[PDB]
């Protein structure tokens, strides 16, 4: 619309004033969050003034491979979308790739949900339209898709946005990350954990789990207990073996609209094809009534994280 | 009682983090690594059995074994060990991608299996074999780093160690994937490890090289459903070898030979080749 372009635009113009972005332009303020194969610090680009966030993936990798990695990542010029954390530019230097991205002020829904403890309906709804429209500009503007939804990578800011980012962009990075260590728990849709990618459905179905998980507070699988349910440490084999082998979960009985509950359900069909796609979630009923409600997101936001109403 | 005091370890520059710690390069007597342990406040009953093995990892001794010079609980737990200049069997292999001779390549495998050989005779599982944890001193010798020390990779609750496994996954065997047969680390696990090394000096890549997803490899290789391409072995190699390799990696581990036999075959067919 027009806020947006508005904002889109703005961006464009603080992005020329960056050039080469090179290690020494930076001095580091906080840090701002760790994963299992990179950290992310907020930092100021001395020449522009601009702050950015700057994550930090250190890979051992031949560089022949981290070269292309590098040069694949460079695509991520042409992502520009309201619902697509901003790019500034990747590089490599110490041994370690920087991304360097828009700073969103809220963080990702991962650290919000910890603080809310649970996210109502209300907001979730508003937060379904950005996801299904952020997978949608990746899978026509682009033709690539995202692999990874899960709540550490919503982002959402003091303005109201919510933006994905973290989206499998570099295929190079997407093989040199299969070495990792174990986690602890997956978002990975049940056709992946057998097969292969089954385009965009297969990022649906951890936007569903996603949903659940913070719908009610806590990773879902296996589903809650008949009285942690009221009250409103599993191996990681057996939680893929859980996806796989059983039946999906869904949300509680009455605590959630109807409308809300059978999106979820669409959305974690255990068959890929028989799961709901964009154009369908698009015009699910929770859409079009959570598209319809003013909801006050970046208020809600500012008073869960404990910073004063914005505006 | 081998610990240390703060003020005797002069830690450096930070090297890098693993599945249980972050090492710095030190000074104590000498270049060490200091491996600033995850487990930040232990459990008066784990600390107690993480002392119980320090000791029996401080009587370990052997020319592919990395020295382990005990621990300082001062700032943080912390494991110091020798220190190895060069690169690891990791690096030679797929970063550096180093151009050893076959039978260079032969006698890698063949003291490593030695050094494990040693491990198991004084009854210790290694728990994290990979070519990570293996170093060329000098471009040389073969040294084995990161065994052991099951109570500080598993953290615990209060008076119970159990396995949430971490590690890196590409050598872990299917029932220690699967983590329900009881304890899953054993000889055979380690055995199976030093298979999938096997494959990465035999073929010059890791494994599942066409899998780009963890937890589909976690979910194949414990379910039985995924084992490495063994059609990736390099026109090169001994037969005599690859079917070495193939009798660590079976998928129950009953079939899977231990060291002694190991060492025997690559021996065996150290000798007879030029
Ligand atoms: N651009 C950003 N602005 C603000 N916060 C960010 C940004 N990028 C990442 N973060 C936060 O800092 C952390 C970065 O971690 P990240 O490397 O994405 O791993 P993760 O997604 O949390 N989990 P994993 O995928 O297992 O590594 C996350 O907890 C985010 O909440
Ligand atoms: N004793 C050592 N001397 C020199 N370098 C070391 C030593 N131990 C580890 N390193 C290096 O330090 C970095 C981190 O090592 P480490 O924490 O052991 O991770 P890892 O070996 O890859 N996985 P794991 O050993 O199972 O935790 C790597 O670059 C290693 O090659
Ligand atoms: C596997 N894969 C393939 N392409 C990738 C990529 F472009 C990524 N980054 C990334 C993408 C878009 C934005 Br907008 C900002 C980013 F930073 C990440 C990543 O950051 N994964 O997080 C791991 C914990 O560090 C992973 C990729
Ligand atoms: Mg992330
Ligand atoms: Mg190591």
């Amino acid at each position: 619309d027009e806020q947006q372009r508005k904002r889109l635009e703005a961006f464009l113009t603080q992005k020329q004033k960056v050039g080469e972005l090179k290690d020494d332009d930076f001095e580091k303020i906080s840090e701002l969050g760790a994963g299992n194969g990179g950290v992310v610090f907020k930092v100021s680009h001395k020449p522009s003034g601009l702050v950015m966030a700057r994550k930090l993936i250190h890979l051992e990798i031949k560089p022949a491979i981290r070269n292309q990695i590098i040069r694949e990542l460079q695509v991520l010029h042409e992502c520009n979308s309201p619902y697509i954390v901003g790019f500034y530019g990747a590089f490599y230097s110490d041994g370690e790739i920087s991304i360097c991205m828009e700073h969103m002020d809220g963080g990702s829904l991962d650290q919000v949900l910890k603080k809310a403890g649970r996210i109502p309906e209300q907001i979730l709804g508003k937060v379904s339209i950005a996801v299904i429209k952020g997978l949608t500009y990746l899978r026509e503007k682009h033709k690539i898709m995202h692999r990874d939804v899960k709540p550490s990578n919503i982002l959402v800011n003091s303005r109201g946005e919510i933006k994905l980012c973290d989206f499998g962009v570099s295929g190079q990075l997407i093989d040199a990350m299969a070495n990792a260590f174990v986690g602890t728990r997956s978002y990975m849709s049940p056709e992946r954990l057998q097969g292969t990618h089954y385009s965009v459905q297969s990022d649906i179905w951890s936007m569903g789990l996603s949903l659940v998980e913070m719908a009610v507070g806590r990773y879902p699988i296996p589903p809650p207990d008949a009285k942690e349910l009221e009250l409103m440490p599993m191996a990681i084999f057996e939680l893929l073996d859980y996806i796989v082998n059983e039946p999906p979960p869904k949300l509680p009985s009455g605590v959630f609209s109807l409308e809300f509950q059978d999106f979820v359900n669409k959305c974690l069909i255990k068959n890929p094809a028989e799961r709901a796609d964009l154009k369908q979630l698009m015009v699910h009923a929770f859409i079009k009534r959570s598209d319809a409600e003013e909801v006050d997101f970046a208020g809600w936001l500012c008073s869960t994280i404990g910073l004063n109403q914005p505006s | 009682d081998w610990e240390i005091p703060d003020g005797q370890i002069t830690v450096g520059q930070r090297i890098g983090s693993g599945s249980f710690g972050t090492v710095y390069k030190g000074k104590w007597h000498g270049d060490v690594a200091v491996k600033m342990l995850n487990v930040t406040a232990p459990t008066p009953q784990q600390l107690q059995a993480f002392k119980n093995e320090v000791g029996v990892l401080r009587k370990t001794r052997h020319v592919n074994i990395l020295l382990f010079m005990g621990y300082s609980t001062k700032p943080q737990l912390a494991i110091v060990t020798q220190w190895c200049e060069g690169s690891s069997l990791y690096h030679h292999l797929h970063i550096i991608e180093t151009k050893f001779e076959m039978i260079k390549l032969i006698d890698i495998a063949r003291q490593t299996a030695q050094g494990m050989d040693y491990l198991h005779a004084k009854s210790i599982i290694h728990r994290d074999l990979k070519s990570n944890n293996i170093f060329l001193h000098e471009d040389l010798t073969v040294k084995i780093g990161d065994f052991g020390l099951a109570t500080v990779k598993s953290r615990w609750s209060g008076s119970h160690q159990f396995e949430q496994l971490s590690g890196s996954i590409l050598w872990m065997a299917p029932e220690v994937i699967r983590m329900q047969d009881k304890n899953p680390y054993s000889f055979q696990s380690d055995v199976y490890a030093f298979g999938i090394v096997l494959y990465e000096l035999m073929t010059g890549q890791l494994p599942y090289s066409n899998i780009n997803n963890r937890d589909q490899i976690i979910f194949m290789v414990g379910r039985g459903y995924l084992s490495p391409d063994l059609s990736k072995v390099r026109s090169n190699c001994p037969k005599a070898m690859k079917r070495l390799m193939a009798e660590c990696l079976k998928k129950k581990r009953d079939e899977r030979p231990l060291f002694p036999q190991i060492l025997a075959s690559i021996e065996l067919l150290a000798r007879s080749l030029p």
